[PDB]
């Protein structure tokens, strides 16, 4: 249950740095996310390996690695 | 510039159509190869006509029309190292791996970018060489971060200030004042009167394909897609060694082809004797799609704008195809009749294609996706008959700015309808196909016109559209008629394509927050008088438009994903195993095609419903009455009833008085109605929907 | 689900009702617009009441109510139309966690007495901060000249 430090990058190129625990919801990591980026919870969602990453479930079940990358997918209109 | 192009399989064809529509200064095709029957089926320069010719003469014409301010060139004989010094970049693709060895080897020696690239089946291929030093200048893709300033000091270390984006540290800015960039506290002027910064270029080696061939690097977003594309590599050599051993292709399916296949690679037995099963013909959208990539390739290669690819890329699209419970395809019935079709044929078999030639279909917005989306749907056969059909909607005209995005709009057609001339277009692509054009907007005012009658028909729909409302209300006409969705969104390089399957899939989550914003009132009090906050001060006067500029690679990447899409979703159920979302960004070498969500259940007292399922009730004979449609639901199921409103209007309370209620509860409930509204019933409507909330929500389906 | 949440509130808000409001009506054809007459304690504003709609959006809990007047009040925060500004409501304020109760309430507390911080009209701003005897004098025949019957 010891903090971990982990990478988040967004659409601009930037990758910031966060520190979350394997034992708190995707919700948790999304809401500090759209406070450290100003965007809402409903306009994007994250994706690691592939695969999305479901709101209600810990992190812990996808199995995170320290130093770690997980995008940031906005949803996007036009055409 | 100038760009050389060898082989106009339709994969080339898609590259160079790319190319010509963003604007390269000069394209010379090079193809000797006659035009046959199995060659229609993705190309769709050629014709009918265009038969027993060669195909770069066919083409050059259809592709000079498109901008006409190119000059592109055919070259007819041979490629010597005489001419390939001339032109900055080469594209090939199908070769034999012979002139794929000779030309990459001379092109490596004398410094030039080359590009290779390869369809055969579902699977696709792309490897690029831009030399063995090369300078990208800005790999952002992004405008440079910003920031304000009010005043500075002086200090050893530096001072500097931000008044309110992330600087990081030792990077380089830029504004002393209109000076050279300086490191960062920032690195004999004791004064105070914004802040910009700037990016470096960066540095990529490649190797010749010589060298490359012998140890690949692929790129993968994951551990798990290295072993697979390691495989499909193998399984590519294998393709030509057994090519070069035998000298014929291997024949649709054919299992005595696949033996040699598989034992000459001997890793994925079943993988490879898969695609060498499948690997006879070129299909529309994994050709647009890897045409999409490759012209993206090029043109950052002529730019230097965005990073390079790096050594191979593998696309795999292996779930459009029939089930493993469920029957193959047989060599018989992949057989060539000589029609238009072989290529598909030559993989699926005839009973896909009269499977496909019935199916009726709709297109919201005849737009940049519309039109491609049209260019696959007429190559693929959706309708092109009498028992089928398609229709397409849109309500904006023609302006001068769609000429730069017109793939199927010329300059004379301007001032017209969108629809018409884009079902034109389709037809000419094939006159088999009928489309059916209606200049209509699909919104909650012109309902009478999209009825019952009219989505009985409809078997899909697929929606190109530039609004988060209008999505969201296609999605809602959609799920109340229990129909597939096809959905693509494009925004300057990042595209995602995403398919809606009833009962399957979890129904499109539209977000609400980003649909407020859009047609948003005054600001009264915001800023309007006394304050000027940040740079968004234009609105004072009535991002004025929200002005988007697509790049038509994206386009045909989104477009050939919902086709492959659509390759399942016409073929019967599937177990929602088979489905993908797929999310792209060009620019960086960004593809996921993941598998969606399970649709979500709710529980309340005693109900358990999806976001698809709904209430139905029937009425009696004559009409049945409010206080027993109250009892019906209380005694087929738990649910009470607190508040029963249709629309705006309301027709039951839990609580008003016994008088109200009493008033209200011996009434029919289409009398009730017209009595709160005084508009009539709708002839046309049969069933009418209802919103009611239990004690303390799927949609009540009034069967009249 | 804008037309479910009006009404599930306007129940809730009708069990009990705020002092400061009255007459607390619906026209049952449209659920989306409500009516009400208030009467402020603050003189020279306890003569009459006034009334006001509570209109909704098509997308309500994403989306300002528009809190428009109807009768002739003189009050430097009120455009001479009948719009009002509220920082309750506003683009940077907005949330899909409110009420409505807290935006009626906040509309007391702003014609309680004025804020002279954003005025809209700029006119009885300058007026107010200056003199306000002359003011008050007159704001009590304009709403004699204009105003409800009684509360
Ligand atoms: N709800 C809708 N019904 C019909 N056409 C639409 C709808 N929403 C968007 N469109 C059209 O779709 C096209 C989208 O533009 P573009 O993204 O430039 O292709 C435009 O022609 C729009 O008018």
């Amino acid at each position: 249950d010891e903090p971990l430090s982990i990478l988040v990058r967004n659409n601009k190129g930037r990758s910031s740095t966060y520190e979350v625990r394997l034992t708190q919801t995707v919700a948790h990591l999304k809401q500090q996310v759209s406070g450290l980026e100003g965007v809402q919870d409903d306009l994007f969602w994250l994706t690691f390996e592939g695969k999305p990453l479901e709101d209600q479930l810990p992190l812990g079940e996808y199995g995170l690695k320290p130093l770690s990358t997980v995008f940031m997918n906005l949803r996007l209109r036009g055409g | 510039a100038r760009v050389l192009v060898s082989g106009l399989q339709g994969l080339g064809a898609e590259v160079a159509k790319n190319l010509v529509l963003m604007g390269v200064g000069s394209l010379t095709l090079h193809d000797p190869h006659p035009t046959c029957w199995s060659d229609l089926a993705a190309q769709f320069l050629l014709s009918e006509q265009d038969l027993e010719r060669s195909r770069a003469e066919a083409s050059q014409e259809l592709l000079a029309q498109l901008n006409r301010a190119v000059q592109v060139v055919v070259h007819t004989g041979d490629i010597t190292e005489d001419l390939l010094l001339d032109f900055q970049v080469v594209v090939l693709t199908a070769a034999k791996l012979e002139e794929q060895l000779k030309v990459g080897t001379l092109c490596h020696k004398h410094g030039v970018c080359f590009l290779a690239a390869d369809t055969r089946g579902l699977v696709g291929q792309l490897f690029c060489d831009f030399g063995e030093d090369f300078t990208v200048q800005d790999p952002t893709e992004a405008e440079p971060l910003t920031a304000a300033i009010q005043h500075i000091s002086q200090g050893s270390p530096g001072i500097l200030t931000l008044r309110k984006h992330y600087f990081r540290d030792g990077d380089l800015v830029t504004f002393l004042n209109d000076c050279d960039p300086r490191s960062i506290e920032i690195g004999t002027f004791s004064r105070y009167l914004a802040i910009t910064e700037v990016k470096r270029p960066k540095t990529v080696r490649h190797k010749s394909l010589d060298t490359a061939l012998l140890q690949p690097h692929v790129v993968a977003q994951s551990s798990q897609e290295v072993h697979h594309a390691h495989c499909l590599h193998q399984a590519f050599c294998a393709l030509h060694k057994f090519q070069h051993l035998h000298g014929r292709p291997p024949q649709p399916w054919d299992p005595v082809d696949a033996e040699t296949v598989v034992g000459l690679a001997r890793l994925d037995e079943a993988l490879v004797r898969t695609v060498a099963l499948s690997s006879a013909g070129v299909l529309s959208p994994m050709v647009a799609m890897l045409g999409a990539v490759a012209a993206q390739e090029v043109l950052k290669a002529i730019s230097r704008k965005f990073m390079p690819l790096d050594q191979w890329l593998y696309f795999d699209a292996l779930d459009c195809l029939p089930e493993d419970g469920e029957l193959l395809p047989s060599p018989e019935d992949c057989a060539l009749r000589g029609s238009r079709y072989d290529g598909q044929i030559a993989v699926f078999g005839a009973g896909f294609q009269e499977k496909l030639r019935r199916q009726h279909y709709l297109l919201v917005g005849a737009g940049a996706i519309g039109c491609e989306l049209l260019k696959v749907f007429a190559l693929v056969g959706l309708g092109a008959g009498n028992s089928g059909g398609l229709t397409v909607v849109d309500m904006d005209h023609i302006e001068r700015s769609n000429l730069s995005r017109q793939f199927l709009f010329r300059s004379q057609d301007v001032g017209r309808p969108k629809a018409e001339v884009a079902a034109a277009a389709a037809r000419g692509l094939n006159p088999d196909l009928q489309v059916i054009p209606l200049t209509y907007p699909l919104d909650p005012t012109t309902e009478h016109i999209y009825g019952d009658n009219f989505f009985s028909r409809v078997d899909g729909v697929a929606a190109a559209l530039d609004s988060f409302q209008a999505r969201r209300y296609v999605a809602a006409r959609c799920t109340h008629y229990l129909k597939p969705l096809l959905e693509a969104g494009t925004s300057g390089t990042w595209g995602s394509a995403t398919v809606f399957m009833p009962h399957v899939t979890e129904a499109y989550r539209a977000p609400a927050s980003a649909a407020a914003s859009e047609d948003a009132p005054y600001p009264v009090c915001t800023v309007r008088y006394f304050p000027s906050t940040a740079e968004h001060t234009l609105q004072w006067a009535r991002i004025v438009g929200q002005i988007i500029p697509a790049i038509a690679t994206t386009t045909a990447a989104v477009a050939g994903l919902l086709g492959l899409e659509l390759y399942k979703v016409v073929s019967g159920p599937r177990p929602r195993s088979a489905f993908r979302h797929s999310y792209l960004h060009l620019a960086e070498n960004y593809l996921i095609r993941y598998m969606p969500f399970a649709p979500a259940i709710q529980t309340f007292h005693h109900l358990k419903w999806t976001s698809w399922d709904r209430l139905k009730v029937p009425a009696g004979q004559p009409e049945r009455t409010l206080e027993s449609l109250l009892a019906h639901l209380q005694e087929q199921h738990g649910l009470r009833v607190r508040i029963l409103l249709h629309g705006s209007a309301l027709l039951y309370a839990a609580g008003w008085s016994p008088e109200k209620q009493a008033q209200h509860l011996p009434l029919r409930v289409t009398e009730l109605v017209q009595q709160l509204t005084g508009q009539a019933p709708a002839p046309g409507q049969r069933v009418l929907v209802l919103e009611l909330s239990c004690e303390g929500f799927p949609p009540l389906h009034y069967e009249l | 689900m804008a037309s479910m949440r009006v009404v599930k509130e306007l129940e809730d808000l009708q069990k009990k009702p705020p002092p400061y409001l009255r007459n607390l009506s619906s026209d049952d054809a449209n659920v989306l617009v409500w009516h009400a007459l208030l009467l402020p304690d603050q003189p020279p504003y306890h003569l009459k009441a006034f009334n006001l709609r509570i209109s909704f959006p098509p997308e309500y809990p994403f989306k300002p109510p528009m809190i428009k007047f109807t009768t002739k009040i003189y009050h430097p925060n009120v455009d001479e139309n009948g719009q009002i500004c509220l920082p309750i409501i506003s683009s940077e304020n907005w949330k899909p966690s409110t009420k409505t109760s807290q935006v009626l309430e906040a509309l007391n507390v702003l014609v309680n007495r004025p804020n002279i911080r954003e005025p809209l009209r700029m006119d009885l701003a300058d007026l107010l901060t200056q003199n306000p005897e002359l003011f008050r004098k007159n704001a009590e025949e304009f709403t004699l000249r204009f105003g409800v019957d009684r509360p």
